[PDB]
């Protein structure tokens, strides 16, 4: 990982940076499309990261 | 004064159809909603060659629409040019004859055959003077094959001297849709043959060709393919609808091309073909229409005609020309070339002049031809028939709905015995 | 109101082919514009501009 | 109208019509409550106002995959007592399936057939599902079969039926399941299209790049080659084939109604975007002997009869010169007999995608079933299988018992030798 610059603006995490709701973080792997997401990954057996 | 009686008949014929009436109305200046917007009076001169008076000040065409599927018939309703037809003309089935002759011809046909009867008569008697009936079909299909010859065969008994002009587009080698079409185009055309007055052989194999060598189309579609039928169907009784220098009804037409009663199936070009881009480099004279009026490569049908000798030809020129060089121009091919013409008809070819042209061209012409030629279309389907019918293939959906297998036999039997005669004049 | 079945059925079939004829005139531009294109329709002229 | 009834027998049924429906709602805009936020008339029978209810019947003597539809997504959308449950399964017993509970089960069956005829004014076809391996799928699917042909003359029956695979197959006893349910589809089955599992997991791994494939995969392919089979009716084409055309051009003679069945793109999105997709590339994708459904080698046999159903925009110009160069390809053989063997349908619609499944967005796709002689191949392997099955006769307890003779075995037996006779001679040249 690669240092940040001098004076960097110590950037706020990525969840409420990009507006993340209380609900989405809390069922991101409860939805329908996250879990076909996880079952095609999963049918991928060592190409899911190709 | 003389009328015009048209049937479509499939989805080949309701599609073609389509092309021709938005041709012919925008030539004659019909709108599609009904009325007239034409700038010549000569326009408003002969309505009745293709459409009826009604009240109101509107033109309906005489077209009887027909096939066993709804579902062709709400596309040539829905589109442009569609709501001028009477809504009673659109005589319909539900079941569909689904590629079969046998289902279009005897089982579910017969049936609606006694509905079209009542729309042809009542038309038919509507007029004052049949000059004939105009029925454009498939051979390939099923649905204007079995329904669309059974209709010829019921109204020549009732009208024997009326003339009879039909466009059928035949199956090809190349380009096949069907599985079944030799079965469905011998049984049609051995139904043709003593029906018939006269044909105009049409396939589909020649309508691409042209498409892409001349016209320079690099997608060529159905709607492509229905304006070059479409065109030819206007010129084939275009001195009908307009004066001329000479003119020409269809029984000109029928007594010149006609040699002997069984030879009355002909191929058919249209001459001012040239493509967009093509098109400014094309000085626009009677020589440059007539060597692309016998070229080979603008005919419309399958059948190459220097393979055999013309018969018969004809000429069905549109627009202002001179009649000296016009017909000069026909008999200077005549002895260019006189092995391609036979020998014991001098003055093979006809000529006709009609001084309106098209909209859009100033000059332009139709080609009919009577060559010994289209026996090859004719051997192709037999010889893909008689492959079929020796292991009796695809028989079951034929003779399970009514039929022997010697109607097979008698179909081929005038086949063989229609190429029998082409071959003897060719000799 | 007393023949509001016969009204319903006369405008299931008008709202059909108010349907059909949409979908026919959506149709009929695209196959419009597919026909349009030919030798005249600018095909190639990079490949002559960079000859 | 045109308007289809879809039957689902059997575990294999419930699952692939989960997985047809979630086509055929999506293809249409159905959300899954029911409500269009008439194409759809073919699938689905507008009841009321606003309101869609599909035109199937879910039945199965195991009740554990019918509730699964109850309690699924799809709760509002099927009407409840269309979906027909049992108390037990027959669980790979033909003789349970046919004889002892299938007697109680396709009364309530017909009756719904009875009330959807009615419903429909037009009918045209029985698009019926089953999978001879499972008692449920061949017994009460042989004894459905049965009774829609006394009771609905001459209608046509679509008939895509699960068939075991020789290497891969989940089962002990599907040799007798399918040898038994080879009599009674031969004679009453109009169309008789083959699925095998195993070439639709080679299909998977190889062009999907889905290594794991599941029950899902599979069914989501065959939803696929289903809705292009009857997507002429639903929507407007160039060429439409109807349910009738079918018949008329891919059967020669009644007692061969077995085709193939080959789906042309099966192409991932990262696969999709380097791949130009053109009709002679997928045509020529569709004759692969490799991208068949059913595990055969169509080199093997000869081409009898075949049928494109093509999809999106596809001019009809390009199919025939895809065509001509199908007849030329001296790999691909054709019946002497059949000179042209083509019947060729094109639709404008293209087909939608799923979220959530594996196929990716193509303009165009390709349907192709065909008739071959190479399907001998099919039913020999499965002869020799329940040969050394009924030569020291085991498991023969399990049916014996409940409600079948001892004879029948046998009466199948040669049954299904005719059948390897009869297309053996007729692909022969003469
Ligand atoms: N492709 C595919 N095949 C399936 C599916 N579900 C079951 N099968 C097939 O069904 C066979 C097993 O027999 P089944 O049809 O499930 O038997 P059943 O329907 O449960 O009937 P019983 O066993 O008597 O209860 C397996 O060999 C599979 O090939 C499915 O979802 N997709
Ligand atoms: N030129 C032309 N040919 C067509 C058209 N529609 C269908 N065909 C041809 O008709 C053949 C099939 O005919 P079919 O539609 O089954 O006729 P039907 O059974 O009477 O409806 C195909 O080989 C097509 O080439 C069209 O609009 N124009
Ligand atoms: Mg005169
Ligand atoms: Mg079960």
């Amino acid at each position: 990982q690669p240092q940040q610059p001098d004076g960097a603006p110590a950037t706020v995490p990525l969840a409420q940076s990009l507006g993340l709701t209380q609900d989405e973080v809390a069922g991101a792997l409860s939805h329908p499309m996250v879990h076909e997401l996880a079952r095609s990954l999963y049918g991928k057996a060592s190409g899911a990261t190709s | 004064m003389r009328e015009i009686v048209h049937i479509q008949g499939g989805q080949c014929g309701n599609q073609i159809g389509a092309k021709f009436w938005e041709v012919v109305s925008d030539e004659h200046g019909i709108d599609p909603t009904g009325t007239y917007h034409g700038d010549s009076d000569l326009q408003l001169e002969r309505i009745n060659v293709y459409f009826n008076e009604a009240t109101g000040g509107r033109y309906v065409p005489r077209a009887i629409l027909m096939d066993l599927e709804p579902g062709t018939m709400d596309s040539v309703r829905s589109g442009p040019y569609g709501q001028i037809f009477r809504p009673d003309n659109f005589v319909f089935g539900q079941t569909g004859a689904g590629n079969n002759w046998a289902k279009g011809h005897y089982t579910e046909g017969a049936e609606l055959i006694d509905s079209v009867l009542d729309v042809v008569r009542k038309e038919a008697e509507s007029c004052d003077c049949l000059q004939g009936f105009q029925v454009c079909h498939s051979l390939g299909g099923g649905t204007g094959s079995g329904m669309g010859t059974l209709l010829i065969s019921k109204i020549r008994e009732e009208y024997p001297d009326r003339m009879m002009l039909t466009f059928s587009v035949v199956p090809s080698p190349k380009v096949s849709d069907t599985v079944v079409e030799p079965y469905n185009a011998t049984l049609s055309v051995h139904q043709l043959v003593e029906n018939a007055d006269e044909c105009m052989v049409l396939d589909n194999e020649a309508l691409y060709d042209i498409c892409f060598r001349t016209l320079k189309l690099t997608t060529p579609t159905f709607g492509d393919l229905n304006h070059l039928i479409s065109a030819v169907m206007s010129g084939i009784t275009c001195c009908l609808r307009f004066p001329g220098q000479l003119n020409a009804d269809l029984r000109k037409l029928a007594v010149n091309l006609i040699p002997f009663p069984r030879l009355h199936f002909f191929m058919v070009g249209f001459t001012p073909l040239t493509s967009r881009g093509s098109q400014q480099y094309r000085a626009l004279t009677v020589p440059e229409l007539t060597q692309q009026m016998w070229d080979a490569k603008n005919m419309m049908c399958a059948a190459d005609p220097r393979h055999g000798r013309y018969l018969t030809a004809s000429a069905l020129f549109r627009g202002r020309m001179s009649t000296k060089e016009v017909d000069e121009q026909m008999l200077n091919v005549q002895n260019k070339n006189s092995s391609y013409f036979v020998e014991w008809i001098p003055n093979n070819v006809k000529s006709s002049v009609c001084d309106i042209p098209p909209k859009g061209l100033k000059m332009s012409a139709t080609f009919i031809g009577n060559s010994t030629a289209i026996q090859e279309m004719f051997k192709r389907v037999s010889e893909q028939f008689t492959a079929m019918f020796r292991r009796k293939a695809f028989l079951h959906w034929y003779t399970g709905e009514g039929m022997d297998e010697m109607e097979f036999t008698e179909a081929e039997s005038n086949m063989n015995d229609l190429v029998s005669e082409y071959q003897q004049y060719q000799d | 109101d007393f023949l509001t079945y016969q009204g319903a059925d006369r405008d299931q079939r008008a709202r059909q082919r108010q349907a059909v004829a949409v979908r026919t005139t959506a149709r009929s531009e695209v196959e419009a514009k597919l026909s349009g294109l030919d030798d005249a329709s600018g095909l190639d002229d990079g490949r002559l501009q960079v000859a | 109208m045109r308007e289809v009834i879809s039957i689902h027998i059997g575990q294999a049924g419930i699952q692939v019509g989960n997985a047809c429906w979630e086509l055929y709602c999506l293809e249409h805009g159905i959300q899954p409550d029911g409500q269009m936020p008439d194409a759809f008339n073919t699938f689905f029978s507008e009841t009321g106002a606003g309101k869609h209810v599909p035109r199937c019947i879910f039945l199965d003597l195991e009740p554990t995959v019918v509730d699964e539809v109850r309690t699924g997504t799809y709760r509002q959308l099927f009407h409840p007592e269309q979906l027909i449950s049992g108390k037990e399964d027959a669980a790979n017993n033909f003789a349970r399936g046919h004889y002892t509970i299938g007697k109680e089960i396709v009364d309530l069956a017909l009756d719904r057939i009875r009330k959807l005829a009615d419903n429909c004014t037009g009918l045209q076809g029985f698009l019926v599902f089953n999978a001879v391996g499972g008692g449920t799928g061949s017994g009460l699917g042989s004894l459905l079969l049965e009774r829609l042909s006394v009771d609905y003359g001459k209608k046509s029956k679509l008939g895509f039926t699960v068939y075991p695979s020789p290497q891969v197959s989940t089962a002990v006893v599907e040799p007798y399941n399918s040898v038994l349910s080879t009599h009674s589809l031969l004679e009453h089955t109009d169309v008789a299209v083959m699925l095998d599992n195993e070439a639709i997991y080679d299909i998977c791994r190889r062009s999907l790049d889905i290594e794991r494939p599941t029950y899902t995969n599979l069914n989501r392919l065959i939803a696929q080659v289903i809705s292009s089979l009857t997507a002429s009716l639903r929507f407007d084409g160039a060429l439409n084939v109807d349910i009738t055309e079918f018949q008329t051009n891919l059967v020669p003679y009644p007692r061969i109604h077995f085709m193939l069945s080959s789906y042309a793109p099966i192409i991932s999105a990262e696969k999709a975007y380097h791949e130009q997709l053109s009709v002679a590339e997928i045509t020529n994708a569709a004759f692969e002997p490799a991208s068949m459904m059913v595990k055969c080698d169509p080199r093997h046999g000869k081409y009898m009869a075949c049928c494109l159903m093509y999809r999106g925009d596809v001019v009809p110009k390009d199919v025939n010169a895809s065509v001509a160069t199908i007849k030329t390809k001296r790999t691909i053989q054709f019946v002497d007999w059949c000179p042209t063997g083509f019947k060729c349908g094109i639709n404008y619609q293209p087909p939608t995608v799923v979220p959530g499944g594996d196929l990716a967005k193509v303009q165009r796709a390709v349907c192709m079933i065909s008739n071959s002689t190479a399907i001998g191949e099919i039913f020999s392997r499965l002869d020799h299988k329940f040969d050394l099955m009924y030569a020291k006769r085991a498991f023969v307890h399990w049916y014996v018992g409940e409600g079948m003779e001892e004879g029948e075995f046998s009466e199948a037996r040669e049954d299904l030798a005719a059948l390897e006779k009869d297309f053996e001679e007729v692909g022969a040249e003469s």
